């Protein structure tokens, strides 16, 4: 049996968050769901389809009824935001999962983006060669528009930055790096780095001279 | 619509569950009837019932929130339904059954753990469905369940893969039978923690297969086994090997249509305590075919050997000394068969033989002489059944052999003879002789001198012969209690047949001509044959034509309990003739010709009766005849069967057919 | 309490063999209610079964039809463990790896192992670049100052990074990799630390690096 | 004292048919139970003993079921020499009793008669006696209305008829009644009739002669 | 074979003395019992009683106990039953039949033939043919019917036959009726198309055995009387 | 301790009829038959026939068919024979018995009756001492019976305090019609004055019971 | 009727020797036999039943065989109190016919000398008119003993009378009494009484003596 997930449910926090398992006759069997964050292992939040195991909050109830399944949990919170995953045995097939379920927790109120500047190392610069590194930590939305100043003429030669991924606190960080020679690095008198959120801009600078 | 604290609304074509039901019941049966489902709701109400009955329904699916209603439900029994499909919830909540009914439900397969939480569960029965397969789970349950049964299915093959699941159980019972089994896998019987009786029934086997079988159970916990039909033609020394690692007692191989039985066939079975081997074909007994069979305490053989082809002369063989092998054999059935006679070596050995049944065990039995039962010389054997044997003739001295023998049924042949006492010589500890049924008995003086310790004759329908004997045939049988003469049409008795069994207690005498002996016409006056019987209980004396009762004749039945003087004549009684009977409990006149019925003769009679049978009677419906007999009846606490219905009016016409 | 922790090669070749181990603490391998097994997820979220494990007379296991004739999970009551292999890898086998604990009677799985990462690709495997990571001038009021260190061009992932070898906590921020354009990844870890305790407190990052088998410690030194 | 009631006391059927007949005792008498079969004029036959048993040269069609009080005698397939009179006996008694027996007759369509009327000869009225004969000849079923008429006046008591048993051929009965008046009586008179009501006639023929005028 | 012969029919008196014959052949007349069995013209079959031809012993049926003698003489194998006083209730059909114990109950495999006790008051007597035809215009259907009546005959039976026993099918021979006076009165028909007149020759043959009368007479009717 | 018991001896006269009785003691008389049987002395016994107690059913022997007539009072618990047309082929030892569980027996038995037809009347017997003229260890004494009838006589000694060592001669029947009988006793001679030696003599027919002490010891 | 032929009439045997006694029947009566030991003078004691079969306290040397119309009774080693008549019966037909009898005596024993007493006639039987004199034999063997008396060398004929008793149970041994009687005239017509004793058991003819009036 094809168990069929919805790919995102997005809800206000502190409401009610329903999540669906359609599949044919799935009322007939028990079924479980596992929650899951990025970065970590699947950990089950419901088993035997109405059941929580022992330290598994009652915020989280469960039912099963002809063609649906389905999850629910009152009193979202900011921890709550994950993937979830309906699973049922059946035939000898023995462990069958869904398509899986993003559930995402509504506007928290938006961060300013903690931006840290690091300059290329002493061993670095005796290795002969350079790189920058633009840190971002503890802001929401994730969106965010990176761009490298060499003084005040931006220089985008040789310029990687990560996708914003979520944290552990619900926001987001992400990271950049800027390649550079010993040279260059000892040429233009200030480097910036530029950090565009939300449309307001958070800057960093260092210099050579030091 | 019945309540017993058992509710039964068996076969009332119910559409829908009773509402009205009390919440005493603990039980509730709904077998045969119209239900499609089963909603928990309409149990909510009771939900104190143990046990639930709603076989041959129409019932499609369970609800598992029924299970939940039902906390305290010990058996449920789904037999007979459309119940095809099943599930991991159907039976979930159902913890607390020990009994589960599930046949004749066209199961086709049972999928993943239907009976994971049924680990109080004591009897599974899945019979009459589409089981290709025993596994009826993926992991370890039902550690509690005692007997399984997967009988009359489509089930092919035994592997251990679908049958460990049951590792951590004990089963007694694994009932397989009525299914075409062609393979059983290496270790499929050792995956089973504990298997005590083994049920292939029916089952299409063969020497070989069998053989494999008992190969398979060898070194297991196996005590009962089951082969019945299960078409084994013949036997060897090695169909059987396997279990000699085996601690059986009890075989049973009916049915097999066995022909031969090879030498040393059950010598693997020293354990064996119970052998079933009735009705088959076995054509020759041979020596050593039961041998090593020494702790066999009961062998069943009706019907076992071949019986006579008439033309081909295939008579049934038995060697001499085939049974000296079963030394601690004590009960012997080998009735129904065409055996050509008892060989002088036949029963030699059996030393402790106590029952024997030779009932229709031969084709001709026609003389027993002294060299007759030779075998049983030193057999201890109290009953001895020689029934329908066509028996002719009993010479002297022919039961010399069976001095401990207690029971002697002769009944049901040709007996025709004179008892001149010396048949029953030898027997010291005989109890009752059966002789009912046969030609005819030419009774002596001596007939029954030789053993005064009888206590039950039966002597129903023999034709007997000088019974109107003056020194009495019965005279020596003092301790004779009951005595049995009914249906033998005896015209003649002198007063002192009965003379001498002041033990006697039972007297049958039905079915005779005594009318002539009772009637005060009679030349040299009535025969008073019932003087002296002060222990005499129960008498009968029904269908003898008796019109006229002598006043005297039951003077001296002071412990007579019961008396049955129906279909007879009776019309006229004299006064204070039950004057005497204080002890009467039960009186039967049924089918006379009684017409009246006075104070003066019915009266000490009526007094402390539990039972009275005056149906079929013409009554003289006028006040001197039925005024005391009505003014008791009103009022009398005496059970009198169908006396509304069966006790009509004759005559005056004005009174015809009326109570 | 009842621990899985999981073990393997970082890297595997194409058409080779991937091997991985799951071992078990507070629970044995060989026992009634409890099934074992192994569940991969693929990058991209998505999670799929690879197979189970039981023992009811002998040892039963199941597999997908997805592994095929690839697969194979065969458990050791000797060394209490189960492991993994799965032959004629191709680059789509790559994926995280849980090993999972299924309890009776209905195959839910109340404990799953960290995880561990396994790659096909063929690479060579190299060994991560450590730098350190401070301020070139911090002379501050503040009472808050951040240093870290920097992996560069290091292949596959993961790599684990520590603080004064599990010592240091609170305040510590690992970074998400980043793929370079030269194919490469690129790391990033720091720290935030009192201003106080900047000259009277040392500071040292551990780097881990499995397939490479590169264990680097290296000091991040305040600049005065 | 066991009476033994068959029945029924007396049955049609067609040759092939499938034949049973019952038979009761007052009280259970066993197995002990014997079919006799008895031909008209002829000596009885021994068909089944102890119920159930065949005996020796008795045809195969002829079976015996049944215990206690009830028995019951199968003829599978009906022959046309099977038609007699069946009597059931029991033995668990030496008093043996037989039952009342069953008539076994052959079924046909209704017949009508052929009536003749015969007066009396001179030769019988030479001696001082005279018998009219009405004659039925080949009709069915046996159940018929024969009333005499002297000069259209109904007579009774002075009748005797006589029924054969069903012919050989086509299964039909043949009624002889005689009517006796003296010589006087018949000359004292004039009309003499015979009426037939029978079930295969509408209306009541009647087949008369005049005395003297014959 | 096992054969049982009777004694031929007996015609007796009221009070009179009477003892007929059983005799048996083929077999060890002593080995088996001897049954006797009474059937009254138009009854069921009743039982009378039983002997041993050996020792000569006799059991009777409730009913028959002391009204008949049932006796045995075992060297002409013979079984005979006697009354000492006849009456004219015990006018009927005397069978015995052999007893054979077989299915662990007597049942009678071969019988005697029967021996016919008619007891009634009367004598010898000779028949009365009288010829039966109808009139003479009277007869123009399909086929005629010519008969002859035997009158005023005692004792049964009597033997018809048609043209000296030419004449066989057609004819309808009826059983005798017992007029009140103590005589039989038999009626014996044929019916014949268009040979009435003066075609064929129909002589009715009467032959009555007991009083040695034999009488033929043609059926035949005078146009003047 | 089943008992029948019948009278010593009975004397007859040739032709009339005589009653014997014999009495049952130590079980219920009606119980079993009661049989009887004729013995001639030195010859053979012959069993007369059998009777029932209860309603007095007789089974007579052919011969005895005729000789013998059985009856029984039972309220005295006694079964009688008599016996008519008496002849000297009559006079015998008559007994009367019983049988026992096993029917085929006859365990207890009357002490028998002594029937002699002879009339010649009833004479008394006459007692003499006998004892030597005389020294030894041994001394004998002793008792004669002389001239009586009929049969028998009973000798005893000492009211039954001597029983060893004593010889009663069986009778011998002279030519005069009478028996003649002695009885002896053998005793050491230290015992001759010290101890008392009478006989008693008794005869029951002429009903003589006489004690004769012998002297000359 | 069916009788009973009795074989042999006499029997002679020592102590610890195996008798037996024979019995035919006319007819067949089974094995309903009964054999019965009298002592003379008393009542008939059942001692088998059945013809095999032990009436309860018989000793077990006593026993008893069937064969064909055959029946005999058979003491093994016989006792001296084993000794005297034997009968028997059959009990299958009435009338009841038993047999001719054995005599039993016994053997050895060996031979013993009588010891031999006279006793005379009293006073008292001197007054009737009529004297007896009797001659005793106390305890001896064989029975085959001839007493002879003599009256002044006169020897006596028919006036003397013989009585024996029958075999003493213990020391087996006979007493033969003689009685001489005769008239009183006659007895005092002489003077000398004597009796002569001719026995096996005697070394030569002992005459025992006496006179008339001596005493
Ligand atoms: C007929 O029935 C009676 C009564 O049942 C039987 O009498 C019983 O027989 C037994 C065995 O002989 C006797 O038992 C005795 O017990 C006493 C006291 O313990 C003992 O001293 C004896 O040795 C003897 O064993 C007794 O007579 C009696 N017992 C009873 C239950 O009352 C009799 O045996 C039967 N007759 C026949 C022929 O079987
Ligand atoms: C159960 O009860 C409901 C009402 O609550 C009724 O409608 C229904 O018919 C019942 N179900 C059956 C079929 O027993
Ligand atoms: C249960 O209900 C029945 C019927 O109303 C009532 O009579 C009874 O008292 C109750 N319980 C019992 C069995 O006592
Ligand atoms: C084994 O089978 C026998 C068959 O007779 C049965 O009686 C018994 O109950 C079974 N098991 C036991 C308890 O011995």
């Amino acid at each position: 049996s094809v168990l069929t997930q919805p790919p995102s449910v997005s809800v206000a926090p502190g409401q009610t968050a329903r999540i669906s398992c359609s599949g044919d006759n799935i009322g007939s069997y028990y079924v479980h769901w596992y929650q899951q964050k990025p970065g970590q292992a699947p950990v089950l939040v419901i088993y035997e389809d109405s059941e929580r195991p022992s330290g598994i909050p009652e915020r989280f109830s469960g039912s099963n009824s002809g063609n649906t399944a389905t999850l629910t949990i009152s009193g979202t919170q900011a921890e709550d935001e994950a993937d979830y995953y309906c699973s049922s045995y059946d035939d000898p097939n023995f462990q069958v999962f869904g398509g899986g379920t993003k559930l995402t927790v509504l506007g928290q109120p938006k961060a300013a983006p903690s931006v840290t500047l690091f300059p290329p190392s002493s061993e670095e610069l005796q290795a002969n060669k350079a790189t920058l590194v633009c840190l971002i930590s503890d802001f929401y939305p994730g969106a965010v528009t990176v761009a490298w100043k060499a003084d005040s003429s931006p220089v985008k030669a040789g310029v990687e930055t990560t996708t914003p991924s979520k944290q552990s606190n619900n926001k987001y960080a992400a990271s950049s790096y800027l390649s550079l020679t010993p040279e260059q690095w000892k040429s233009h008198r200030s480097y910036s780095c530029q950090v565009t959120h939300e449309g307001s801009t958070v800057e960093k600078t260092v210099a050579p001279t030091e | 619509t019945v309540s017993h604290e058992v509710a039964d609304c068996s076969h009332l074509k119910l559409t829908q569950v009773p509402d009205d039901l009390p919440t005493n019941i603990t039980v509730l049966n709904l077998t045969h009837n119209q239900l499609r489902r089963l909603p928990a709701a309409n149990f909510t109400r009771y939900s104190q019932l143990t046990s639930l009955d709603v076989g041959f329904n129409t019932i499609s699916k369970l609800e598992p929130e029924l299970c939940q209603k039902l906390p305290m439900l010990k058996v449920l029994n789904l037999q007979h339904n459309e119940l095809s499909q099943l599930s991991d919830k159907t039976f979930a909540f159902c913890t607390n059954l020990t009994e589960l009914h599930l046949m004749s439900n066209s199961i086709q397969k049972i999928k993943n753990n239907p009976f994971v939480k049924q680990k109080n569960l004591i009897t599974l029965d899945l019979s009459h469905n589409g089981l290709s397969s025993t596994k009826l789970g993926t992991q370890v349950q039902l550690e509690n369940l005692q007997e399984l049964l997967l009988s009359n299915n489509k089930i092919q093959a035994l592997k251990s893969e679908e049958l460990d699941i049951f590792a951590n159980s004990s089963l007694k019972k694994l009932e397989l039978s009525s299914n075409q089994i062609k393979e059983f896998s290496p270790g499929c019987f050792h995956a089973i923690g504990r298997l005590f009786g083994l049920f292939l029934n029916n089952v299409q086997l063969g020497p070989s297969l069998t053989e494999k079988l008992c190969l398979e159970l060898a070194n297991t916990s196996i005590r009962n086994l089951s082969l019945s039909n299960s078409q084994l033609s013949t036997t060897s020394n090695t169909t059987f090997l396997g279990l000699k690692w085996t601690n059986l007692t009890m075989l049973d191989l009916s049915y097999n249509n066995l022909n031969v039985v090879g030498n040393d066939s059950f010598a693997w079975l020293p354990q064996l305590e119970y052998f079933f081997l009735e009705y088959n074909n076995i054509q020759h007994l041979f020596s050593h075919s039961l041998h090593g069979l020494f702790n066999v305490r009961y062998l069943n053989l009706k019907r076992s050997f071949t019986k006579q082809s008439i033309s081909l002369a295939s008579l049934p063989k038995i060697d001499d000394f085939s049974f000296q092998w079963l030394k601690c054999l004590e009960h012997l059935n080998m009735e129904d068969n065409d055996i050509p006679g008892i060989k002088s070596n036949m029963f030699t050995g059996l030393i402790n033989l106590k029952y024997l049944s030779l009932s229709n065990s031969f084709t001709s039995l026609r003389t027993l002489t002294n060299e007759t039962f030779v075998s049983l010389a030193h057999s201890p054997l109290h009953i001895l059944n020689l029934t329908k044997n066509k028996i002719s003739k009993i010479e002297s001295d022919a039961f010399s052999w069976l001095g401990h023998l207690e029971v002697l049924d002769l009944g049901l042949n040709e007996i025709g003879q004179e008892l001149t006492g010396q048949e029953w010589r030898g027997l010291e500890n005989i109890f009752e002789i059966y002789l009912s049924y046969n030609k005819y008995l030419q009774l002596t003086r001596n007939s029954f001198a030789l053993v005064p310790s009888l206590q039950r004759l039966m002597l129903r329908r023999v034709a007997l012969k000088n019974v109107d004997s003056s020194p009495s045939p019965f005279q020596p049988l003092r301790n004779l209690t009951i005595l049995d003469l009914s249906n033998n049409n005896i015209a003649n008795i002198n007063d002192d047949m009965l003379e001498g069994l002041e033990k006697l207690e039972i007297l049958d005498l039905q079915h005779n001509n005594l009318a002539r002996l009772w009637k005060h016409a009679n030349p040299g006056g009535p025969i008073y044959f019932l003087k002296g019987l002060s222990h005499l209980h129960i008498l009968n004396l029904e269908s003898n034509g008796f019109d006229e009762i002598p006043v005297e004749v039951f003077k001296d039945l002071f412990e007579l309990k019961i008396i049955d003087l129906g279909l007879n004549n009776l019309n006229t009684l004299p006064a204070s003739v039950f004057n005497n009977q204080v002890s009467l409990k039960s009186l039967n006149l049924q089918k006379n010709l009684i017409t009246s019925v006075e104070k003066k003769v019915f009266g000490p009679a009526f007094r402390n009766l539990t039972e009275l049978d005056m149906r079929f009677n013409p009554f003289d419906c006028t006040c001197e005849s039925i005024a005391w007999f009505v003014n008791w009846i009103n009022e009398t606490h005496t059970n009198i069967p169908e006396l509304s219905s069966h006790y009509l009016c004759n005559t005056p016409p004005h009174y015809h057919g009326f109570p | 309490q009842v621990q899985l922790q999981q073990s393997g090669p970082g890297l595997v070749k194409p058409s080779q063999t991937l091997s991985l181990t799951c071992a078990i603490s507070g629970d044995s391998v060989s026992s009634n209610s409890a099934a074992w097994g192994w569940i991969r997820q693929s990058p991209g979220r998505g999670l799929e079964w690879l197979g189970i494990i039981q023992k009811r007379s002998k040892w039963y296991n199941n597999y997908a039809v997805s592994v095929k004739s690839r697969i194979t999970i065969n458990p050791d009551t000797s060394k209490n463990q189960f492991s993994l292999q799965l032959n004629s890898v191709t680059p789509e086998d790559t994926a995280v790896y849980y090993c999972a604990r299924y309890s009776y009677p209905f195959y839910s799985i109340d404990y799953w192992g960290q995880g561990t990462l396994v790659t096909v690709s063929s690479a060579s495997t190299k060994g991560p670049s450590v730098f350190p990571l401070a301020p070139c001038s911090r002379s501050t009021s503040e009472s808050t100052a951040a240093l870290g260190c920097l992996v560069k061009d290091y292949f596959p992932e993961p790599v684990t990074v520590s603080w004064n070898s599990g010592a240091l906590t609170s305040g510590v921020h690992t970074f998400p990799a980043v793929l370079q354009s030269s194919g490469l990844y690129s790391l990033s870890s720091v720290v935030t630390v009192p201003s106080s305790s900047l000259g009277t407190k040392t500071y040292t990052c551990n780097v881990d690096h499995k397939p490479s088998n590169t264990k680097v410690d290296k000091r991040v030194h305040h600049h005065h | 004292d066991i009476q033994m009631t068959q029945s029924p006391s007396s049955l049609s059927a067609s040759v092939g048919d499938r034949v049973t007949i019952t038979c009761r005792a007052s009280q259970s008498i066993g197995l002990y139970l014997a079919w006799y079969q008895q031909k008209p004029g002829k000596a009885p036959k021994l068909l089944i003993y102890a119920a159930s048993s065949l005996q020796s040269g008795v045809p195969s069609r002829f079976s015996g079921s049944g215990s206690g009080t009830d028995f019951t005698l199968t003829i599978s397939s009906l022959q046309p020499e099977d038609f007699a009179t069946y009597y059931c006996q029991q033995g668990n008694t030496l008093s043996y009793t037989f039952g009342q027996g069953t008539k076994v007759e052959i079924k046909r369509t209704v017949a009508a008669p052929s009536v003749f009327i015969f007066p009396p000869s001179d030769e019988q009225l030479k001696s001082g006696t005279a018998s009219v004969v009405c004659l039925l000849n080949n009709f069915y079923p046996r159940e018929a209305k024969v009333q005499w008429k002297v000069d259209n006046a109904l007579q009774s008591g002075n009748s005797q008829e006589s029924v054969t048993e069903q012919d050989s051929k086509d299964s039909t009965y043949s009624l002889s009644s005689t009517l006796t008046l003296s010589k006087a009586d018949y000359e004292k008179h004039k009309v003499y009739a015979c009426e037939v009501t029978h079930q295969g006639l509408s209306s009541p023929v009647t087949k008369s002669f005049n005395r003297g005028e014959c």
